[PDB]
């Protein structure tokens, strides 16, 4: 970063970097982990797992 | 992925969609117009045009 730029932003205009305002360190911003939930089950009638 | 867009994969990878295109042409170069209506039946290329 430039000594200028406090953050920084990826292709779609959300933050992906920033600047510690306190100390000089310059960090990736990566979202927390999330998805959806797949359940693999047979029918009721063949088994429970 | 890191935006919220989740992508998911497809069900053919890349290596069997192109198996399934070698066996397409292994099936043209050998069966001919056999394999498609029925069992595979061996005909020469050179017979088949």
């Amino acid at each position: 970063f430039l000594p200028f730029q406090q953050f920084g932003r990826d292709i779609a205009d959300t933050t992906d970097a920033v600047r510690d305002p306190q100390t000089l360190e310059i960090l990736d911003i990566t979202p927390c982990s999330f998805g959806g939930v797949s359940v693999i089950t047979p029918g009721t009638n063949t088994s429970n797992q | 992925k890191f935006n919220g867009l989740t992508v998911l994969p497809p069900l053919l990878t890349d290596e069997m969609i192109a198996q399934y295109t070698s066996a397409l042409l292994a099936g043209t170069i050998t069966s001919g117009w056999t394999f498609g209506a029925g069992a595979a039946l061996q005909i020469p290329f050179a017979m088949q045009m």
